[PDB]
């Protein structure tokens, strides 16, 4: 392949990795908060069961 | 000498357009908007153009 297309796809892969890391961190934080709330609610259910 | 000059003039002027050979025309465009390419506006990079 050509050098210009090579640099272009390299920059694109870098930006994609960056955005993927950011979105993964955001979704992980959201899932952690929601799972914490769900566990706080389900503690009583587990104690009862 | 005049005959030599005339024959060499014909040889030279024959050699520019007709007997010429040019680049390979590998194509790559950066702009995303462009979708159709004329295939003749392709020029070599300035670094190559100066050296040539």
């Amino acid at each position: 392949k050509g050098p210009k297309e090579l640099e272009s796809i390299n920059a694109s892969m870098k930006s994609d990795i960056e955005n993927v890391r950011q979105e993964v961190s955001s979704y992980k934080e959201k899932w952690l908060r929601d799972a914490e709330i769900f566990g706080k609610i389900t503690s009583i259910f587990k104690e009862e069961l | 000498t005049f005959e030599h000059l005339n024959r060499d003039t014909l040889r030279y002027i024959n050699l520019l357009k007709r007997l010429s050979v040019d680049l390979a025309k590998q194509v790559e465009v950066s702009d995303p908007s462009v979708t159709v390419y004329e295939m003749d506006k392709w020029v070599p990079s300035e670094k190559l153009q100066g050296i040539l």
